[PDB]
């Protein structure tokens, strides 16, 4: 039998912490519905309401922008982190220049197998999918797994499905997951495991609870895996504090809480409110009852034949010099176009769709390097951990020394000839030389 | 670029001489089995830069080949090849001359095609990936259409985010800014048409049939009968979504938009000029065959960007009654769109397709401009032919209308549709304007219809009554001066007061959620803007009322359970409270505990780390001139009370659970410390009531800390600014990780520290900096406040205060060095000291803190760090910019360090260090090329920078020496 955090079960933990999670999920929710709903649909009344698509483009539009700026300070195609050598074991290991050669071309390779596990199991993917979810609900969960086979790309689970709980100083205590999967799907032992009870049928989805916690006399994370409050035997497991498979993420960081807040809360009034405008311009449209346009060139075409009493008669003339006031032509148009443009000065800047020193000092750099830095804490250090821990567990990397190799994130700037010498040139090159006409 | 003199021009480009190249491929691929395959990766750049310029020719077929039987040996090894999408790589190389090797790149498309190999890992998948992206593919989309098709055919569709629904594999989003350009298919349209045109049907069909029955679509796709014949019907999905996929106005998929708009473009440039019959029957070719209405939007486009060519298909469109619906509502969002835009071969492309003309037009202005105008080539009896046709379809159109009490508000919405088309039923009257002359056209119209309308137009401007004065109030606040047209307003503040409250009463009369929501923040910015800018001209009662009003918003963020959103109100009441308490001293206590609330609140906002506190922070800073007492007294209060507020809440959150938003905490803090904030109110606190600071958290200090006047000169304020550096740089300055300081707090504290700094007195100086320069060490936080230092002085022009700080630091940084600079941040360090690291503008003249007499600077450290490569690299970077004036010294200190410090010539060195030094010595001999020639000391120091270059392999130094000789 458990003891301490896992004394109840899993599913006990779970229902326990779910209470808490409510308000994150609503706020998650509303955040959604103004931007794109699929990344957190919650409607119960599907047999009545679509995915509902607002008619303001502008959360949509954001939001991909921010995500792709954020998945280029972060996690770039040049080197992003530097496996550093404690100065004192440097002070050794210099008794040989071929030595120093030999060990800084073992970690240049170590480096190359990192950047290749990186491109070679397209991790950019799923760290894209993952920023997404950061920015509309503040919250992500990632798992990265024991290799097997060629590929090995990691699993994102979103708020829904897991809990988490933190003492006061945010470190975490335990985290369970909900998972579901139908019976004939799964595993052949696992399937032989609940022959009691009630009659399974083929398609019935089995709740499966995911539990890992916090230990007192060891440094370890726990782990097994539990239905219907009985543990699936063959799923424990065990890890240290320094190199658990399991990431949850915040976006923003606040003490005596589990979780973190999105960014777009501050701004969902202004969302809200220019949906608000676009539709009762489409209204101002439909209902009118009149037509207006006007004749370009002084009216050297003679329009009196239509003030004439004749519907069979025809002005000589063209799409070339006429024109007509549809929407223009409404009294309120104007007035309603202007506060949109206000609504939407805000939140293009917010989105980032925008003396000798570049004030982008400011907005491209100071902005973000406290983002960055921070999911190079949460993110980008504990993964860069437990890939090296996994590549030396399957043989692949040296153990070199702990005391000398320690890895670093080196977030910043990157070098400019190589990149105007393609980018600004060659490929310009390119695409002007391909476009050319036939 | 004009002129033919290398030392001129602005980007140097270079290709292969002499027939040693040809001799050479040669040699290598006639005895690459002696030499084997392996042992070949000195060719490799070769290949590459002959392939780079010349792309026919044996020698263009050589290469190629050298690279695909190196790109199969390493598959045939399983060896890695770094995927990294780079100009430079094998496969460009392949690419470049694949018009040269036809019969090899068929049979490696065959090959793949015969097993399938559309999956990661499989052989050739980078190739074929590259050969779907890339442009530089495009000779094998001139030479093999017909395989490109089949790959796409394999590699784009996943048979069963709402590219899953559509069945598409998420590789999807490298097509991610959406544009005609994204996919090979406009260039397969001009190599191969009729098969290109079948591909685009049958892979739309597909995937719109796999939208359709998805979970995401069931109530938002419809289903329409779209007319083609006499008695000839087909049915066809139809929602928004799908209408607007060739516009991107859409969350739509981006490959399937960019098929789409790449047909538009096809249409729009390829027959311009044609024969109609061609034209009109490609048009009904795809009518027939599509079952997804974004194909038939395209048509329409094209059929509103021709229209004299294209009656015949147009009658078509007319006899189907929903494109009408779609099209105006693509009409409304096309006249919005360019707004929200407003890679870049793609953005251009989308700013002037929302400049196209025909964009502004739709099928009601077409349907009538038939019945009107008369162009060159269209007979009278055709224009008579064309309204009887128009006139059967408006009449087939009424017939079908239901019995009038049946009606919904669709059936009235096309009822007023069709009377803005049917000329038969309309008057004309006309005015001559600057412009030209406008026409009205005024139809006759049914009394019940007619007062529908009039209803929902009175409707909407009862909705829209206050969106003036919210205009003109906001762009008053911003210091826009486009309130200035707004005279109804301005010279008008009466009126905008009794419109507000209007306002207030209809909030209070149980206010709804929808005119909350766009009318709700109106009252407080009204009556801030007539507090800060009309006060002379109010009269007591109308001050008092503006008084009333901006006290109440101010104390919202004091009740429970509020949340912060940028517009709400409350920063714009907060704003004005300066005034009142000037004008009204009654007022002062409140507002002296609203201020001192509201700094205990820590809420962050934005991405870049500020807090909710700082919108009372720039009230206190315009008392300090007048009320010092009172606003010494909220300094030394928050200083005492503020960890005492903290504990309470931690008491009352473990009560909650003993047993949070039910108690008012503010309540409870409020009574238990009378005495203390009786103290506050009535100024009795002094610096000797504090206590030490020894465990006080640092968040707390820093926000005493940016309370105090930069530039004060008041002995209390310096004593405290003096305990808060030592409590800082002791934390700062620790190699122990559980010390570490945030990175927003660190930004925050060293940017106020060098304001602090550079507005004291000179001899001061040196007391400010002390625990910094004892306890100097290779840690980062060293190198960001040099970098702070440097913004500031640019904002500042503090010549002496500046040159006094750098000089005191010269020896812990010269002896820092003498370390190596691999070590922790030492590089880090010694780069920022040398202005490498700051985001300088592109073409300065120089700066204006840099003087003759200063280089003296560059001369010591030349002098003395020159061994440390990042010397160098900063030394190279500088005087290309920054550090320009000083070009002509530079050349000696550059020569020198490298005459000096042999080892350079053989360590490795930092990115661009070549490109740089390239720079510099091309820019000076184009200068001084008389003075060099007659000169041998000028000489012999430019020829030991050149000889480095050609050391390191650079053509261009090469070249220069060829030129100086």
């Amino acid at each position: 039998k458990r003891e301490g955090f896992a004394e109840n079960g899993a599913k006990a933990v779970y229902d326990a912490l779910k209470n808490d999670r409510n308000s994150y999920e609503t706020r998650a929710e509303n955040c959604a519905k103004y931007t794109i709903p699929s990344l957190f649909p919650k409607d119960s009344d599907n047999a009545s309401t679509d995915y509902t698509t607002p008619w303001q483009a502008v959360g949509a539009r954001g939001l991909n922008n921010l995500a792709s700026k954020l998945m280029l300070a972060l996690f770039p195609m040049q080197t992003w982190m530097k496996l550093t050598i404690s100065e004192f074991e440097a002070k050794q290991l210099v008794a040989q220049p071929a030595e120093l050669a030999k060990v800084e071309e073992g970690l240049s390779m170590v480096e190359r197998i990192l950047m290749n596990y990186i491109e070679s199991n397209s991790y950019r993917v799923t760290l894209f999918e993952t920023l997404k979810q950061l920015v509309v609900a503040g919250n992500a969960l990632l798992y990265i797994p024991e290799p097997e086979g060629a590929y090995n790309p990691m699993k994102l689970y979103r708020l829904s499905s897991y809990v988490v709980q933190r003492d006061a100083f945010g470190t975490v205590l335990q985290i369970v997951t909900l998972d579901k999967t139908a019976y004939a799907a799964l595993p052949e032992d696992v399937r032989n495991a609940m022959d009691s009870g009630q009659e399974h049928k083929g398609d019935e989805m089995i709740d499966v609870y995911t539990h890992i916690y916090l230990d007192e006399e060891s440094g370890e994370y726990l782990k097994y895996e539990e239905i219907d409050g009985v543990e699936v035997d063959g799923t424990d497991a065990s890890y240290p504090v320094d190199a658990c498979p399991y990431i949850p993420v915040r976006m923003v960081r606040i003490d005596g809480e589990s979780y973190g807040r999105s960014y777009c809360e501050e701004y969902l009034g202004d969302l809200r409110s220019l949906e608000n405008l676009q539709e009762a311009i489409v209204k101002m449209s439909m209902i009118s009852a009149k037509v207006i346009g006007l004749v370009n060139p002084a009216g050297i075409t003679q329009v009196r034949r239509l003030t004439k009493a004749q519907t069979g008669d025809f002005v000589s003339g063209r799409p070339e010099d006429i024109s007509f006031l549809q929407l223009e032509k409404a009294a309120d148009f104007s007035v309603a176009k202007a506060v949109s443009e206000q609504i939407e000065g805000r939140l293009s800047y917010a989105f980032m769709l925008n003396e000798e020193i570049r004030y982008v000092a400011s907005e491209l750099e100071d902005t973000l390097g406290g983002v960055y830095s921070i999911l190079s804490q949460e993110l980008q250090l504990p993964m860069v951990r437990v890939l090296l821990k996994q590549l030396q567990a399957t043989n692949q990397i040296p153990e070199l020394p702990k005391e000398a190799v320690e890895p670093t994130i080196s977030t910043g700037m990157e070098a400019l000839g190589r990149g105007q010498d393609l980018d600004k040139l060659e490929r310009c090159i390119a695409a002007w030389s391909a476009l050319a006409p036939m | 670029v004009s002129n033919s003199d290398l030392l001129s021009i602005k980007y140097v480009l270079t290709k292969p001489k002499g027939t040693g190249w040809q001799s050479v491929i040669q040699f290598i691929y006639e005895n690459l089995d002696e030499i084997g395959i392996r042992n070949i990766n000195f060719i490799l750049p070769v290949i590459q830069e002959w392939n780079q310029r010349n792309k026919v020719g044996e020698t263009t077929r050589l290469s190629s080949l050298i690279a695909l039987k190196y790109y199969q040996w390493t598959i045939d090894e399983d060896v890695y090849l770094s995927g990294r999408d780079n100009e430079k790589n094998i496969l460009h190389t392949i690419l470049h001359g694949a018009a040269m090797i036809k019969p090899e790149m068929e049979e490696v498309l065959v090959k793949v095609l015969k097993n399938r190999w559309k999956e990661h890992g499989t052989p050739y998948f980078d190739l074929m990936t590259l050969i779907l992206t890339d442009l530089d593919s495009y000779p094998v989309w001139a030479s093999l259409p017909e395989y490109v098709l089949q790959l796409a055919d394999l590699f784009w569709y996943r048979p069963l985010d709402i590219e899953d629904e559509f069945g598409l594999f998420r590789s999807h989003h490298d097509y991610y800014p959406e544009s005609p350009y994204q996919t090979p298919i406009y260039w397969l349209l001009q190599s191969q048409f009729k098969k290109t045109i079948d591909f685009i049907l049958d892979f739309t069909n597909k995937t719109t049939i796999c939208f359709a029955h998805s979970h995401f679509a069931k109530n938002e796709i419809e289903e329409v009968d779209v007319f083609i014949e006499e008695g000839k019907f087909i049915k066809q999905y139809i929602c928004n979504r799908l209408w607007c996929s060739y516009r991107g106005t859409q969350v739509s998929t981006y490959l399937l938009s960019s098929i789409h708009m790449a047909l538009e473009k096809f249409f729009l440039e390829n027959f311009k000029n044609a024969d109609s019959k061609v034209l009109e029957s490609w048009l009904l070719f795809l009518l027939r065959n599509t079952k997804s209405a974004s194909i038939s939007a395209v048509v329409t486009s094209i059929v509103l960007a021709f229209p004299e060519k294209t009656f015949n298909v147009a009658k078509v469109l007319f006899q189907t009654k929903d494109f009408f619906r779609f099209d105006m509502n693509r009409m409304v969002l096309d006249r919005t769109h360019k707004s929200s835009l407003i890679n870049s071969l793609h953005e251009e492309d989308r700013i002037k397709a929302c400049d196209d003309v025909h964009r502004n037009t739709y099928l009601e202005n077409l349907a009538l401009h038939y019945q009107i105008f008369r162009s060159e080539n269209v007979t009278e009896k055709d224009a008579i032919e064309r309204q009887q046709v128009l006139w059967d379809i408006f009449d087939k159109y009424y017939n079908q209308l239901p019995d009038e009490a049946q009606e919904t508000e669709a059936d009235k919405t096309w009822r007023l549709c069709l009377a803005r088309m049917d000329r038969r039923k309309m008057k004309i009257t006309t005015k001559e304007k600057d412009e030209g002359i406008e026409i009205s056209f005024n139809p006759e119209i049914d009394p019940k219809l007619k007062q529908y309308s009039e209803e929902a137009i009175k409707k909407n401007s009862e909705h829209m009554k206050y969106v003036t004065l919210k205009l003109w109030a906001s762009y008053k606040r911003e210091k826009d001066e486009r309130y200035k047209n707004y005279g109804m307003y301005e010279d008008n503040p009466q009126i905008a007061l009794q419109e507000t409250k209007e306002i207030i009463k209809k909030l209070n009369e149980e206010g709804g959620e929808d005119f909350r929501l766009l009318n709700g923040n109106i009252p407080a910015d009204v009556c801030s803007v007539l507090l800060l800018d009309y006060f002379n001209q109010l009269n007591n009662e109308e001050r008092e009322y503006c008084k009333d009003i901006v006290l109440a918003y101010s104390k919202l963020p004091l009740k429970e359970g509020y949340n912060y959103q940028v517009q709400d109100g409350t920063t714009s009441a907060i704003s004005a409270l300066p005034v009142i308490y000037h004008n009204y001293p009654m007022e002062r206590e409140t507002i002296k505990t609203i201020l001192l609330l509201t700094l205990f609140n820590d809420h962050s906002i934005g991405m870049a780390g500020g807090r909710y506190s700082v919108f009372p922070s720039m009230v206190i800073h315009k008392l300090w001139l007048d009320y010092f007492d009172d606003m010494q007294s909220l300094l030394f209060g928050f200083l005492i009370l503020k960890p005492k507020y903290v504990i309470l809440s931690r008491k009352i959150i473990h009560e909650s659970y003993r047993q949070i938003k039910k108690i008012n905490i503010n309540k409870v803090f409020l009574n238990n410390y009378k005495h203390c904030i009786s103290n506050v109110i009535d100024n009795k606190i002094s610096i000797d009531d504090l206590g030490s600071m020894d465990k006080v958290d640092l968040h707390i200090l820093n926000t005493a800390f940016q309370l105090i006047p930069v530039d004060t000169v008041n002995i209390e304020h310096k004593k405290l600014v003096s305990l808060i550096v030592k409590r800082f740089s002791t934390s700062l300055l620790s190699s122990v990780r559980e010390d570490r300081v945030d990175y927003a707090l660190r930004q925050s504290f060293l940017e106020r520290f060098a304001y602090f700094t550079l507005h004291a007195p000179v001899s001061d100086i040196p007391d400010y900096i002390k625990p910094f320069l004892d306890g100097f060490n290779g840690s980062e936080p060293i190198s960001e406040l040099f970098k702070k230092f440097i913004l500031v002085e640019d904002r500042l022009n503090t010549y002496a205060k500046f040159w006094k700080v750098w000089d005191l630091f010269f020896d812990k940084v010269v002896t820092l060095c003498k370390d190596g600079d691999r070590y922790w941040y030492v590089d880090k360090i010694i780069k920022s000291y040398l202005f490498a690291e700051s985001p300088w503008k592109e073409n300065s003249n120089g700066w204006h803190t840099f003087k003759d007499s200063n280089s003296q600077f560059f001369c010591d450290v030349s002098r003395t760090m020159g061994h440390c490569p990042s010397t160098l690299y900063s030394l190279a970077k500088s005087l290309n910019n920054i550090a320009s004036c000083y070009l002509n010294q530079g050349i000696t200190w550059l020569s020198e360090i490298l005459s000096v410090n042999k080892k350079l010539w053989e360590k490795k060195l930092e990115n661009d260090t070549v490109y740089y030094l390239e720079c510099l010595v091309r820019r000076y001999i184009n200068n001084e090329r008389e003075r060099i020639r007659r000169t041998k000391q000028l000489k012999q120091e430019v020829l030991v920078i050149l000889d480095f270059l050609v050391e390191k392999g650079s053509v261009v130094g090469y070249m220069s020496r060829e030129n100086i000789l």
